[PDB]
């Protein structure tokens, strides 16, 4: 078969081309924040750079679903945008917060071992703080969450303001549905989001 | 080439059959190029300098094709040392360059941007950049 077919391998856009390549997506992303229009190539770098790190700390050795690709970035880069959109107006603070979001739903939600998890988050902020240090240090200050049940847009939400209210809306389910009278933990919050 | 290790197992034929396809696109190219410029047809003197060069150009993506990432530049510069005719130094792995269709000269793939706001990272929209703009001449063949 292979003797009609050409072959034309196929690898990840080097370092330096994904700067250029999703670097650009940003610059032009960062048009909706003219005030954060001055941090549009830091972006860039801070989310090149920790795709970068993790696709190596986690190879598919340690796991199989541990692949990466150019394609988280996009996930990233269109994750920035539509959380953007919604906002009347945003701030560097509330970039790097809502960055550092859509890097954990992407490159730690697949993570299992505590021990990885655990790194990746410390490894968030090193990359976050290293591009970033005019940051307020505490927008990357954890539990990171976000939901829409409660806030006008996509507003920040704490454990309280989140688990006092799903636990009420919760409430409706148990009649409706399933009696299932479910313990809203920690855990549970990162997965209903 | 063959000594060369490949993702997908060397056969004699399937390296040629791609080398001899962009080999053939290199030729077309100038057989189309003439159905434009009627009064300006090709040239036996440029012409021989862009036959000449392509040759080149589609040895290391038909018989290199197949090749790792790292792999690829190594063989294209082999191709250079050899190549008796005008060729740029191992400086610059020739992989990086390309072959003007008018000059016929080794002009770095390197020279050849702007995305919409509301489509940033999306399906359609493709950033052009090298590998991009090389790999397109390549599938065209």
């Amino acid at each position: 078969f292979l003797r009609h077919a050409p072959i034309l391998l196929v690898d990840f856009p080097s370092t330096s081309s994904l700067t250029q390549i999703y670097g650009t997506f940003n610059r032009a992303l960062m048009k909706l924040l003219p005030n954060l229009r001055s941090f549009a190539d830091n972006l860039t770098d801070a989310m090149v750079e920790f795709y970068s790190e993790s696709q190596k700390r986690f190879t598919p050795d340690i796991q199989a679903h541990y692949i990466y690709s150019p394609r988280e970035l996009s996930r990233w880069d269109r994750a920035l945008l539509e959380a953007i959109q919604t906002m009347d107006g945003c701030t560097l603070e509330g970039l790097v917060r809502l960055w550092a979001h859509e890097a954990l739903r992407l490159f730690q939600d697949r993570l299992v071992e505590t021990e990885e998890k655990e790194w990746t988050d410390k490894k968030i902020d090193e990359v976050a703080l290293k591009h970033f240090p005019s940051v307020n240090l505490d927008a990357l200050k954890r539990p990171i969450l976000y939901s829409n049940w409660l806030t006008k847009d996509y507003q920040p939400v704490n454990r309280s303001d989140l688990r006092e209210y799903v636990k009420a809306r919760l409430k409706v389910f148990y009649e409706e549905e399933l009696d299932v009278p479910l313990v809203l933990f920690n855990e549970v919050l990162d997965h209903i989001l | 080439a063959g000594q060369r290790p490949h993702i997908m197992d060397f056969t004699r034929l399937r390296v040629l059959n791609s080398f001899f396809s962009l080999m053939n696109r290199s030729i077309v190219n100038v057989i189309e190029y003439n159905q434009l410029h009627s009064d300006f047809p090709m040239s036996p003197e440029n012409q021989s300098n862009y036959i000449t060069n392509r040759l080149l150009y589609s040895l290391m993506w038909g018989l290199g094709g197949s090749m790792g990432l790292v792999e690829r530049e190594n063989f294209s510069k082999f191709i250079q040392t050899i190549a008796i005719t005008p060729v740029p130094a191992n400086t610059i792995p020739l992989l990086d360059y390309s072959v003007s269709i008018d000059d016929a000269n080794w002009s770095l793939w390197k020279n050849k941007v702007e995305v919409e706001t509301h489509k940033v990272a999306s399906p359609d929209v493709v950033i052009p950049t090298v590998d991009t703009t090389r790999h397109v001449d390549v599938l065209h063949a």
